[PDB]
């Protein structure tokens, strides 16, 4: 710990403040995460415990690395690579202008590579969204944050008070089944993606109820037809209004037909039939795909 | 889960590889014993139930505990406390919300101090260098569970047991993999339950054919069989309530057919 | 159960 210099603080997070830090040594610049640890209560964080066993696990250009974990009596230090921001900031900065598609349609391409990488490796990430979503100059993006991620070797266990996310959270974990699947992370990427285009979030709930209540005034109110089985979750009322889908060239004008086929596949309510990232990356939105820079 | 499926099998089964214990480790413990571990692992299943916690914690928490047996001399006074410490990592990480560190102080018969759990916790994750989502038994259960036609508790719930009764004696279950055990668990509690096997289509998947498992299938009849009678008993304990189906009530075969 | 001084 005493071969890096802090340089400047660069966000919080789950336990604690995030230092840009440089190595003495070697001149590399890193991003220290440093973990209370005066932990008279709990001893190590879980979700300390999960980003660091899984992140150890996934070696993935779109997930971004650990490259150390530093403990000593009374502090745990992780030690990240560096990166420049956060895809947040990128869009708030971007704002009025926008973020051009090419540079979308790579982010999005680069996700649900990594995405893939996670799945495949039975990690469910469960909080993807914007500040967890971390991009740099060359113009990569890569996920970050995993501290809620979890390893399904055995079906993963819901929440019941759920503290992650209303925006982009995923209708069938909203009407209250009992586990998570793969498919919660491509909703919330499938919300990230119409997020990057209109320049806004797609589903901004007040709470579980008016989040439902505006995924479904998009999409329109599920029934048996769609989602075979929705009308005996949990939560499903009968009440529920039956509002009607919305034609996606309303929702995400500037997209061409591929990018609406692809948002809609990502938004299926029926996580049997929401496509999985593997899949999304054969789509044909991503035939032109290039590798633009970001004007950060 | 079902596009990753064969790419997360194929997974847990080079992580089973990494993440296993040393088999000698216990003979080469000056203080402690397999019978002191069974002890333990039998207080864990306990506790297990009195805080409601999933299988699989309990599942993580022993292969924790074996590995970190095979790095590290402990006395007998202070397993207990690598138990508790290894079960509140395993909760830490495999449930939604773990029992606070005070409950697994008080779980003890406050032998040790919130201070002591908390610091081998850490020494514990020193030892496993972090690495802590080790493939299980539980795991590959599930796993193959997919493959039976059609679905049956009772035999889901009989692989259970006989995986958790696997648990209990590093002899022999030390020197099969999990994958293996899991295989071994599934074929007899299907055998055992409606006469049929271990099927093609996880055959075919685990490269495992029937022959492949009997050495490892031998001892868990033999173990089966021998349960009612064995040192060490919250298993089938917890194997009785109506969760489980009244499973570990159930009659053994006392022959496999092999 | 459970509360127990595990003896060896
Ligand atoms: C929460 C986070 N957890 C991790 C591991 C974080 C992280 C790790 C590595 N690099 C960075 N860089 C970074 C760079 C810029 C910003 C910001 F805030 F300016 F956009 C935020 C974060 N952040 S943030």
């Amino acid at each position: 710990m005493e071969n890096f210099q802090k340089v400047e603080k660069i966000g919080e997070g789950t336990y604690g403040v995030v230092y840009k830090a440089r190595n003495k040594l070697t001149g590399e610049v890193v991003a220290l995460k440093k973990i209370r640890l005066d932990t008279e209560t709990e001893g190590v964080p879980s979700t300390a415990i999960r980003e660091i066993s899984l992140l150890k696990e996934l070696n993935h250009p779109n997930i971004v690395k650990l490259l150390d974990v530093i403990h000593t009596e009374n502090k745990l230090y992780l030690v990240f690579e560096f990166l420049h921001q956060d895809l947040k900031k990128f869009m708030d900065a971007s704002a009025l202008t926008g973020i051009p598609l090419p540079l979308i349609k790579s982010y999005l391409f680069q996700l649900l590579q990594g995405l893939a990488f996670c799945h495949s490796h039975r990690v469910l990430h469960r909080d993807l969204k914007p500040q967890n979503l971390l991009i740099n100059t060359e113009g990569a993006i890569k996920l970050a944050d995993f501290g809620l991620a979890r390893a399904f070797g055995v079906p993963v266990r819901t929440y019941t008070h759920e503290v992650v996310t209303l925006w982009y959270r995923a209708p069938e974990i909203l009407l209250g089944c009992k586990y998570y699947s793969t498919a919660v992370d491509i909703w919330s990427l499938g919300c990230i993606f119409a997020e990057m285009v209109t320049r806004r979030a797609l589903f901004p709930g007040d709470s579980e109820i008016d989040q439902l209540f505006r995924i479904f005034r998009t999409l329109g109110t599920p029934d048996e037809v769609v989602w075979p089985g929705v009308t005996s979750m949990p939560d499903y009322k009968p009440s529920f209004p039956k509002w009607a889908r919305q034609d996606f060239s309303k929702v995400v004008p500037p997209l061409d037909e591929d990018g609406r086929s692809l948002l809609s596949q990502m938004l299926h309510y029926d996580p049997n039939k929401r496509i999985s990232a593997k899949a999304a990356l054969a789509h044909p939105f991503f035939q032109d795909v290039t590798k633009p820079v970001p004007h950060l | 889960v079902p596009d990753y499926h064969e790419d997360i099998h194929t997974y847990l089964r080079e992580m089973e590889v990494k993440c296993k214990p040393k088999v000698g480790y216990m003979k080469k413990q000056p203080d402690i014993t397999n019978s002191m571990r069974a002890i333990l692992v039998d207080w864990l299943v306990e506790v297990g139930e009195e805080y409601k916690l999933q299988n699989e914690t309990l599942h993580l928490a022993v292969n924790y505990i074996d590995r970190f047996l095979s790095s590290m001399s402990v006395l007998r006074g202070k397993l207990q406390l690598v138990g508790t410490a290894a079960m509140l990592l395993a909760s830490k990480f495999e449930e939604i919300y773990p029992p606070e560190v005070a409950e697994f102080v008080y779980i003890t018969d406050d032998t040790y101090t919130k201070k002591q759990v908390l610091r081998m916790e850490h020494l514990v994750l020193k030892v496993l260098t972090f690495d802590l989502a080790a493939p299980t038994v539980n795991q590959f259960l599930t796993q193959y569970f997919l493959h039976q036609q059609p679905a049956n508790c009772k035999v889901e719930s009989l692989a259970m047991f006989l995986g958790e009764l696997s648990l209990i004696d590093a002899d022999p279950y030390l020197k099969y993999l999990p994958s293996v055990i899991a295989g071994a668990a599934f074929h007899l509690a299907l055998y055992t339950v409606t006469g049929q096997s271990w099927p093609e289509s996880l055959i075919r998947k685990t490269g495992y054919t029937l022959e492949s498992l009997k050495p490892c299938l031998m001892d868990l009849h033999q173990t089966y069989l021998k349960a009612p009678q064995h040192a060490q008993q919250s298993i089938r304990e917890k194997y009785k309530n109506s969760k489980y189906h009244g499973v570990s009530l159930l009659n053994p075969p006392e022959t496999l057919n092999l | 159960a459970a509360a127990r001084s595990l003896i060896f």
